[PDB]
DNA sequence: GATTCGTATC
DNA sequence: ACGGCGG
DNA sequence: GATACGAATCTTTTTCCGTGCCGT
């Protein structure tokens, strides 16, 4: 039919996939059939085509009728009903369940059936469960019809935004991540499927000239199945027909990375952030991105640049950031800090590494400060018949109040700081 | 109250009369008789034949099973979760075709598709790969997921150049017997800018109102792009020049502001000769402007002001 | 009847002879309606051009008796959204059209406020029934309209109407209120218009109210300087050169004064200003940049309020200091 | 209960620290019928909700002060239930809009409105005849809950009357300070905040050693009545209840914190320097510090160094007024905070 | 591709006659098609439950006019248009 | 009974002062029945509301009022659907049946009347929701729209809308209003009273009348029966003394930024507004006879500067002492 | 995209 | 007459 | 023995998908 599907392995050596990952998932699969195995879930979230299902058919292929079929799912509670008997798999039935197939996601209430149903799976008391893999493509959603919802699954489909935290962090649950593949084993693959198609390309005058586009093929995606595809399209072609693969996203990081160092592919600096903007505006377009800039523009010669630009840096950042959600704002920002950064980078910079803004965590702080100014207030209230400004309770009692209300007891009511003390 | 506007009346119905994309025409051509069509998502923009290719293809592929053979849905019809869960059904039909073809599910303005939508589709494109092939046709590749353009080979349509808007331009008129002139001609694709149908259009429109398609006829009906307009207002040496198209060309024309700043905002970010911290303040005074017009203040002071301060950055 | 209405909607053309200004359009559209075929339109321009009077005037001269059963007219003040589309448009371009008239017509008009989904989906809509239906589409913004929606429609520019367009249908309405207009008064109307029918018509309207006896009494130009509330030429002159030529404490009582003897407001007077000093010959080049800029800050901050006296002594000083680059 | 609460005057004649303010609104009082809308402005301390309290008791007669808490909950544009603490009296009505957030205009359209729309007549009905409601803090009203208080006060004010305490005019729109009367509240002369903090004294046992630590009292608390009792009540638990000229003038941590990092930004000018005081701001808005104040103390501390010129110092006041503009106008504080101390550090090397 | 055929009785289908466009020459051997959309289709459905008698007439406008009597009770008329339009296979299908 | 400001409200189109340009307009409007749709835009308490309610009672009367006017201001939710249904339902609807009452004593035309009044705080998309609405239902329902800042009104609808633009009410054109008032008020005031009220009320009589109401109190409180004098009315609106400000200026003229940030510093504890002072700044700096056109040209626009910082809700201590100090560095 | 650790291989 | 067909 | 390569880490607070009436 298609090379994508002709030419899939019969063996885990004809697997594209590292040979550490491929022992790390090995060790664990073999683990998750033990009859008590720590681990309940298995999952594998990364990149589209990144062999995460190949090598677990592959590995459930022979794991399976060692301790004992891969029962995938179909997919608001009719996954429920296929979970409620996907439990009956049990040795002689021992059939390791993939769920690759996920119960629509993007719906707020099977979204939320989904997580706690496969939490009622975590913290199942039954004594003997089946294998539960889940296999989740990590692949950033396009800009939908003006969708004002703009929630955390219309942004990234990821495990973190599927799963909730206790899901993702439960102790019996292993998650291994997967990568892209590697030019190394493309370019090894897309090797032996020209060697099984010698014939058709040479009589196609193309064997000849066959490593050339097996290694752009390879330098361009770490798609497999994509490579594969593209492969097919150009050997079964006639003329000059350009070799085009898909298109991948980059992260928010390496998009960090891209405004403040740079691109080796291309020394153009217009171009490079056109092109950022035009494949890349569902996070260019996030004040998520603009935090982050503002908080890793330091990890540029580990901070060991001018006091002018960094000054010039944060001065255009609070002038974009008065230009409301305006496309022309972004498009200002990032070049200032890509002409700014341009103009100082040498060599000899050992740059450090960058991180995520802790405005998060600011906010949560303030959420408990706002906790704790509430109880003081009602007790006042009921107590000393006082009616208090947040705004007096956040700058004089604050810090008064339970200073006298703890000091007096010292010789109900709040005896530490609203919010805690200030560091 | 019976003519067929030239747009549809003269839209290709084989694969040899789509000009452009010579390469990917001819490809397309192989693919319609050999057989065996992969998964293919066609991109570009307006007026280059992503639909008028799909459609051939399936026409001389499928052939007399094009009743029964080609699934279209676009986003005038529902294309939501449940209809992909139509295109089963559809999938799921066996259909006695000749060796080689396959059934084809043509979604035009797959870009526009929900995305709950497309995880189905993937599902529908991993158990049904063998009797139907999925043909997208969007203008923006990157709006359909990327499992799902992992299974598909992704065909870009390049801009139609003036050549082979000449040739469909010129077939066009020996089947119409209008009269023309070369100048007129060069206006015509001058004033398309790629666009086929608009071509198409204009030249309807020019031989309607007049019938003789020579430059004053084209021009005196069909303005010249506004884009152009700005980047020749946004690059002038001296302000006088600039602020004087702002007016004719731009203001005494009709253009509302707002327009006028959108287009000098694209314009600006694909200008070329202007250094980039140059081309980083005129995006800032863009945008500063862009605030003012959508704040209320819609007049030409604050446009005469940008380009002053466009000026102004400019010659520093 | 017609005789209670407002002159911009006693006066709306019924016919596309009474459509004036726009000749190019209205004669090509004409030839189109001839010949029977009439393509996607869209009709592009500044508010209050002739647009929807023009549309609905073809509408009138395609169908006829039967313009209410053949043309389906949703505009900015009915949902348009992806729903609409797809169900009372998609039903009314399937069905038959009586076989009345040919082709059926739908009018959107203000487009530019329909949602992006809606018109990618109206994409398919316009190019499958073009064989029954021909769309129209009325839009003061080209911004907010899909390029692919823009691809599939022919492009009518309304421009602004010229003066003569302005004399000739202001000669109709003065001949059918029995009213008398100098021709100073006709220039300043023409002026203050800025390529508008319905200013003109409500200033006109506005005119004949403040007249004593509508008949026997012509409108001067201090009449509708008067009512539209506009200061006159000469008094823009007059503040001008006091700005120009006397000191800073004589500008300011010559600006008081004149905007105290007819309670002239300061944004006027700023735009009054601003097309005289676009006519000058500066010979510096930054005069020009420091006006503008400074102006459009004057009248950004007029726009968002505030002190009213700070905003003219900021006038008189931006003036004069962009004015002594002059002499530099 | 606190000294600031205890001793709170609870009528117009038991005000001691304006005379021309107190004649001022007895002169208000005397005809409550056709009292005007009010909006009280001045610095923060003085007195205003004080005063507001004195006169709706000389208006109503007592019974204002006896309050009790209302919960009132309302739901946004969407399904967003959301609560306010509506805090009311037998003749009064206290809410906060600014607690709520950006949301209060459905606060202002509903509660206000509503109250506005009942008569009170209570069989053929100054006292009981028409309403008093205080917007404490009308500065926060995001530029719209003000909107719609432009016509809920004007065609509703024959059955209910609107006194807003405010710190500052400026973010108060024109039309809604046009339809109501500016009353003017100064702050109090150092010497009648001593006069008023030797009364507290008298009635306590502080034990004072000096009547010139109460002078510093007053000066330290520039003018914040609050502020001074409380350092009073701190001093003279802190210290027992004894006041020695030795005695620690104590200020609020995030003042000391604020001197902190204008002592390092003097100090150190350096981007590790920048990203410290980057960590420093942001532990100061985690306590739900508002920006402008903190901006506001960071400009006045830096302008206190002694050590810089006077050029230096009109450069760091005019960035604080441009990121103060930019501050008003934005959505994110941390980088107008940022960029003012990048400004800072920035000019003075 | 469903099919509800009535019956040719004359108790359920009291009298059919088909016309060459001018409801005056009746001729065999012709059929009339006409392509509805059921979303109007149906709206005669809560009509019909009361119905009598129900009068079906087309013309080649593609107008059909339901007319709806019931038992004197209430007169019903229901004009619906028809579409722009699977003919060959209505034929082949009924011939079969 | 009532705040003069509710007291003293216009009942008819007569007694609307100072603004004939429309006033002539909407009573020529009476006798006709083709009133246009209106656009009333200008400064605060100019009487663009008072006018319209007094139009509206002369032409329905108060019984037909109920049914032939729909009155939507910001108050109530004004939003995309609202405008869609609610206006539009208005609009469509039938004209009443007037009353034989009300035929023989109200000229009742044959239109309804809606009336958006604070149409700048309504949304763009709400805005173009109203053009064909306007236009299609104008011959049995007009509009007015009422706003402060006619640039918050888009294009399309301030063409078909007939502008009105109602005066600033200064000294020269509403003296004989304020002087009604306080001689049907009995307020006894000095001469040059109630020109200052009105100087220091820039185009508003609301705030002139209600500066006459708080003088009118005190004065009646403190009972010597003597007149009220400048003074009085200058302290009451928040008007900084001669001598704080002379103070300031000398300050400034000195340089020093310690002394100046001290004195601004012990200012803004007199709780003293940031406008105002501004404005007397203004005042003296520009009609001064001893400053150069250069001084004057700066300072101008640092006013200006100021001025416009100020109004975006802004801390008065930082930009007061801004503006203070690059004074005194000209 | 950067650094750091760890292989695998020539 | 009772079972089945908001986020 | 050099080095290219590769893995880990650098993270989270308008439009569309789901759960009363008839037969025995
Ligand atoms: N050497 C190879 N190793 C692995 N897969 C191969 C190879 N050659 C061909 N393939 C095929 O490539 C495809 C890779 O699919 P997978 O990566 O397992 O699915 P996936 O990771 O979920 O990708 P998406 O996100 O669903 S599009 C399969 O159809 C394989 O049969
Ligand atoms: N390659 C081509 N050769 C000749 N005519 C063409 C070509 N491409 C488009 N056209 C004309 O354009 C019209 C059909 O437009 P389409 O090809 O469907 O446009 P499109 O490429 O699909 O762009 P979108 O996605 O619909 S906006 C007809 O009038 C065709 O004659
Ligand atoms: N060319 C014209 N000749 C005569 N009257 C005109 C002309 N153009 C406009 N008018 C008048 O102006 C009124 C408003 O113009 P319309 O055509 O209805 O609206 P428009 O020009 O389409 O502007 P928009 O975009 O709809 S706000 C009409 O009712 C006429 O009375
Ligand atoms: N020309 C006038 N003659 C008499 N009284 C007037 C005049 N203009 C305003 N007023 C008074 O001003 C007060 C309020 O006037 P309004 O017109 O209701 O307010 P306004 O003009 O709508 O200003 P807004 O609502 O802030 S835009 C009333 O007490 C009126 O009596
Ligand atoms: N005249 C006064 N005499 C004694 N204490 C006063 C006086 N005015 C204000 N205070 C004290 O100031 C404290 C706070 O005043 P407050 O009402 O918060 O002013 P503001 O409303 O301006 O914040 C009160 O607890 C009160 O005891
Ligand atoms: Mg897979
Ligand atoms: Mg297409
Ligand atoms: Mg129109
Ligand atoms: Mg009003």
């Amino acid at each position: 039919e298609q090379w994508y599907e002709k030419f899939k392995p019969n063996c885990l050596e004809q697997v594209a996939i590292h040979k550490r990952k491929l022992k790390d998932v090995q060790e664990a699969l073999d683990a998750m059939f033990l009859p008590n195995a720590k681990h309940r879930i298995l999952l594998l979230s990364g990149p589209s085509g990144c062999s995460k299902s190949t090598v677990i058919k592959e590995l459930s292929k022979i794991l399976v009728p060692k301790y004992r079929k891969v029962t995938e799912f179909r997919g608001m509670e009719s996954f429920s009903e296929f979970l409620k008997g996907a439990r009956y798999l049990v040795m002689s039935n021992l059939s390791l369940i993939l769920i690759e197939d996920l119960p629509n996601v993007f719906h707020i209430d099977t979204r939320r059936r989904f997580q706690q149903l496969i939490l009622q799976w975590l913290y199942s008391s039954e004594p003997l469960l089946p294998p539960l893999v889940i296999c989740i493509t990590e692949c950033e959603i396009p800009e939908n019809d003006n969708n004002y919802r703009k929630f955390g699954i219309d942004y990234t489909f990821s495990a973190e935004t599927i799963m909730n935290k206790e899901i993702l962090m439960h102790p019996r649950l292993k998650r291994i991540k997967f990568n892209p593949i590697n030019s190394t084993l493309l370019k090894k693959h897309l090797k032996f499927i020209c060697v099984q198609n010698m014939k058709m390309l040479k009589e196609k005058n193309k064997w000849n000239k066959r490593q050339e586009v097996i290694d752009y093929i390879a330098q361009e995606t770490g798609d497999i199945r994509s490579a594969i595809t593209t492969l097919q399209f150009w050997a079964t072609s006639s003329g000059s027909l350009p070799i085009s693969t898909r298109e991948s996203t980059i992260s928010y990081f390496h998009a960090i990375g891209k405004v403040i160092h740079g691109s080796h592919s291309t020394n153009n600096d217009n171009e490079m952030i056109n092109n950022l903007f035009e494949n890349s505006n569902n996070l260019l377009s996030k004040e998520d991105f603009k935090l982050g800039i503002l908080e890793n523009y330091n990890t540029f010669n580990k901070g060991e640049f001018s006091i002018s630009d960094a000054s010039s840096i944060v001065d255009c950042l609070s002038e974009c950031d008065n230009m409301n959600g305006l496309p022309e704002s972004n498009e200002y920002g990032l070049r200032e800090v890509r002409k700014t950064f341009r103009n100082i980078s040498k060599q000899g910079h050992n740059h450090g590494t960058v991180y995520f803004p802790r405005e998060w965590k600011v906010r949560k702080l303030q959420n408990s400060f706002k906790v704790q100014a509430e109880d003081w207030l009602n007790v006042s209230l009921y107590k000393y018949n006082a009616v208090h400004s947040f705004r007096n309770i956040t700058l004089e009692f604050g810090y008064y109040a339970p200073l006298i209300r703890k000091c007096q007891s010292y010789k109900i009511d709040v005896v530490d700081r609203i919010g805690g003390p200030i560091e | 109250s019976l003519q067929l506007p030239w747009v549809e009346k003269y839209r290709p119905q084989v694969l040899s009369d789509i000009v452009g994309n010579k390469e990917t025409i001819d490809r397309l051509q192989q693919i319609a008789k050999d057989g065996n069509m992969p998964h293919m998502i066609i991109s570009g923009m307006p007026g280059i034949g992503k639909t008028t290719s799909v459609h051939c293809l399936a026409h001389e592929l499928l052939g007399r099973s094009y009743a029964d053979g080609v699934l279209e849905l676009n986003a005038s019809d529902d294309r939501g979760i449940d209809v992909v869960r139509q295109i089963k059904h559809f999938a799921q039909k066996k259909l006695h075709l000749p060796p080689g073809k396959h059934k084809i599910v043509i979604l035009d303005e797959a870009d526009s598709m929900t995305a709950g939508a497309q995880q189905a589709l993937r599902r529908t494109m991993e158990l049904y790969s063998n009797s139907t092939r999925f043909a997208f046709a969007c203008n923006q590749s990157n709006k359909i997921i990327e499992p799902l353009q992992s299974r598909c080979a992704i065909l870009r349509y390049s801009k139609l150049s003036d050549e082979d808007v000449l040739k469909r331009l010129l077939q066009i008129i020996k089947l119409e017997d209008v009269k023309y002139t070369n100048d007129g001609l060069e206006a015509i694709i001058f004033t398309a800018e790629g666009d086929m149908r608009q071509a198409i259009n204009n030249l309807q429109s020019t031989v309607a109102g007049h019938g003789l398609v020579n430059a004053d006829n084209v021009f005196k009906i069909v303005d010249s792009p506004h884009p152009l307009i700005v980047k020749k207002m946004l690059l002038a040496s001296n302000l006088e020049d600039s602020i004087q198209i702002l007016r004719t060309d731009l203001w005494k024309k009709g253009y509302s502001s707002i327009d006028i700043v959108t287009t000098s905002f694209r314009v600006t970010k694909n200008l070329a000769q202007v250094k980039e911290s140059v081309r980083l303040e005129m995006i800032k005074e863009i945008g500063l402007t862009h605030m003012r017009i959508l704040e209320g203040v819609g007049t030409y002071l604050q446009l005469a002001s940008m380009l002053a301060k466009i000026h102004k950055l400019n010659n520093k | 009847s017609k005789e209670n209405l407002p002159w911009v909607e006693k006066y709306r053309p019924e016919t596309l002879d009474e459509v004036y200004g726009q000749n190019e359009v209205i004669t090509t559209v004409r030839k189109f309606v001839d010949e029977g075929k009439l393509p996607h339109l869209l009709f592009y321009g500044p508010p209050g051009t002739g647009k929807t009077s023009t549309i609905v005037a073809l509408a009138r001269e395609i169908y006829g008796k039967n313009y209410s059963n053949m043309v389906l007219e949703l505009n900015a003040s009915d949902d348009r959204g992806i729903d609409v589309v797809r169900n009372q448009i998609k039903d009314f371009a399937s069905t038959r059209q009586i076989f009345s008239k040919g082709f059926k017509l739908i009018i959107l008009d203000e487009a530019d406020a329909m949602t992006n989904a809606a018109q990618n989906a109206l994409r398919r809509v316009i190019e499958r029934y073009t064989k029954n239906t021909r769309f129209c589409v009325l839009a003061n913004y080209a911004h907010k309209l899909t390029p692919a929606l823009l691809s599939r429609c022919t492009r009518f520019r309304f421009q602004p109407l010229p003066q003569e367009a302005i004399e000739r249908r202001i000669a109709n309405v003065l001949v059918h209120e029995k009213l008398k207009l100098s021709p100073n008064a006709e220039k300043a109307l023409i002026e203050l218009s800025n390529g508008d029918m319905r200013r003109v018509l409500n200033v006109l309207q506005s005119c004949k109210a403040t007249l004593d006896n509508p008949d026997e009494d012509e409108i001067s130009d201090d009449v509708i300087y008067e009512c539209c509330g506009a200061p006159r030429p000469s008094d823009l002159k007059a503040v001008l050169k006091s700005i120009l030529e006397d000191d800073w404490g004589t500008a300011h009582y010559t600006l008081n004064k004149v905007r105290s003897a007819k309670g002239l407001a300061l944004i006027d007077l700023i735009e009054g200003i601003v097309k005289i000093l676009e006519d000058y010959e500066l010979q510096n080049e930054e005069t020009r940049v420091h006006l503008l800029t400074k102006l459009a800050d004057i009248e950004y901050s007029i726009s968002k309020g505030g002190n009213d006296q700070i905003q003219g002594s900021a006038v008189i000083g931006a003036i004069k200091a962009s004015f002594e680059n002059e002499t530099v | 209960s606190l000294w600031v609460d205890k001793y709170r005057p609870k009528s117009l004649n038991a005000l001691s620290h304006n005379e021309e303010l107190t004649n001022f609104l007895k002169s208000l009082s005397d005809q409550p019928r056709d009292l005007p809308h009010l909006l009280l402005y001045g610095p923060n301390g003085t007195g205003k909700k004080t005063r507001c309290m004195a006169l709706l008791e000389s208006i109503f007669g007592p019974g204002v002060y006896r309050l009790k808490i209302d919960v009132r909950q309302f739901v946004t544009a969407s399904n967003r239930k959301l609560e306010l603490n509506v805090v009311s009296s037998p003749y009064h009505l206290e809410i906060t809009p600014s607690d709520m957030g950006n949301n209060d205009r459905i606060v202002i359209q509903e509660l206000l409105k509503e109250v506005a729309q009942m008569e009170q007549v209570d069989f053929q009905d100054l006292a009981h005849r028409y309403k008093c409601v205080i917007i404490n803090e009308a500065n926060s009203l995001t530029k719209d809950a003000q909107a719609a208080l432009r016509r809920t006060m004007e065609k509703y004010s024959k059955n209910i009357r609107l006194i807003m305490v405010c710190d500052s005019m400026s973010p108060i729109i024109a039309p809604i300070k046009s339809r109501c009367l500016l009353i003017r509240c100064p702050a109090p002369s150092d010497s009648e905040i001593s006069t008023i903090l030797s009364d507290v004294v008298t009635n306590e046992r502080i034990q004072l050693e000096t009547k010139d630590i109460l002078k510093r009292i007053a000066q330290a608390s520039n003018g914040n009545l609050r502020v001074s009792l409380l350092m009073l009540e701190s001093m003279a638990l802190n210290n027992e209840l004894a006041l020695k000229s030795s005695s620690p003038i104590i200020k609020p941590d995030w003042i000391i914190v604020i001197h902190k990092l204008t002592r390092k930004i003097v100090k150190e000018r350096s981007v590790n320097s920048l990203i410290e005081c980057r960590a420093v701001l942001y532990d100061l808005l985690a306590h739900c510090i508002p920006a402008n104040i903190i901006l506001k103390e960071l400009t006045f501390s830096l302008l206190d160094v002694e050590t810089l010129n006077t050029t230096n110092k009109s450069s760091i006041i005019e960035y604080s007024s441009v990121f103060d503009e930019r501050l008003s106008l934005g959505n994110k504080a941390i980088f107008h905070l940022e960029g003012f101390i990048a400004k800072v550090m920035c000019c003075l090397d | 591709f469903s099919k509800i055929k009535l019956p040719s009785n004359r108790s359920i289908l009291e009298k059919l006659q088909v016309f060459d466009g001018d409801s005056t020459t009746v001729i065999d051997g012709f059929a009339v098609i006409g392509f509805f959309d059921f979303t109007s289709f149906d709206k005669i459905r809560k009509s019909t439950k009361i119905a009598s008698k129900v009068l079906f007439r087309m013309d080649v406008h593609g107008v059909l006019s339901v007319n709806i009597l019931s038992q004197p009770g209430i007169v019903i008329e229901v004009c619906m248009l028809e579409k722009e339009s699977a003919q060959t296979e209505i034929e082949l299908l009924m011939e079969t | 009974q009532q705040p003069w400001v509710e007291k003293y409200r216009p009942k008819n189109l007569d007694e609307v002062t100072a603004q004939d340009h429309a006033v002539t307009v909407l009573k020529k409007t009476l006798k006709s029945a083709n009133l246009p749709h209106m656009l009333f835009y200008g400064p605060p308490g100019t009487g663009k509301t008072s006018t319209i309610l007094a139009l509206t009672k002369e032409l329905y009367g108060p019984d037909l009022m109920k049914s032939r006017i729909l009155e939507l201001n910001a108050s109530d939710e004004r939003g995309i659907s609202i405008v869609r249904e609610k206006v539009k339902n208005f609009a469509r609807l039938t004209v009443s049946k007037p009353s034989k009452h009300d035929l023989e004593n109200y000229p009742c035309p044959p239109y309804k009347i809606i009336i958006l009044d604070e149409a700048d705080s309504m949304t763009a998309d709400a805005q173009s929701a109203l053009r064909r609405t306007m236009e299609t239902y104008s011959g049995v329902t007009r509009f007015c729209l009422i706003c402060n800042y006619v640039t918050r009104i888009i294009d399309p609808l301030a063409s078909r809308c007939s502008k009105f633009r109602f005066k600033a009410l200064d000294a020269s054109n509403a003296i004989d209003r304020l002087r009604f008032i306080s001689e049907q008020e009995n307020v006894k005031c000095d001469d040059g009273v109630l020109e200052r009220i009105l100087d220091i009320s820039a185009g508003d009589l609301r705030r002139g009348i209600t500066l006459l109401q708080s003088a009118s109190k005190g004065a009646q409180y403190l009972g010597d029966g003597k007149n009220i004098t400048s003074t009085q009315v200058e302290e009451l609106a928040g008007v900084v003394p001669h001598d704080i400000l002379i103070e300031i200026v000398e300050k400034v003229k000195s340089g020093d930024f310690d002394e100046i940030k001290k004195y601004v510093n012990t200012f803004m504890k007199s709780g003293w507004s940031a406008a105002s002072v501004v404005n007397q700044l203004h005042e003296y700096y520009i009609t001064n006879d001893n400053f150069d056109t250069n001084f004057k040209n700066q300072i101008s626009w640092l006013l200006f500067t100021t001025d416009s910082r100020l109004n975006n809700g802004t801390n008065e201590h930082i930009q007061l002492l801004n503006l203070l100090v690059k004074i005194s560095q000209l």
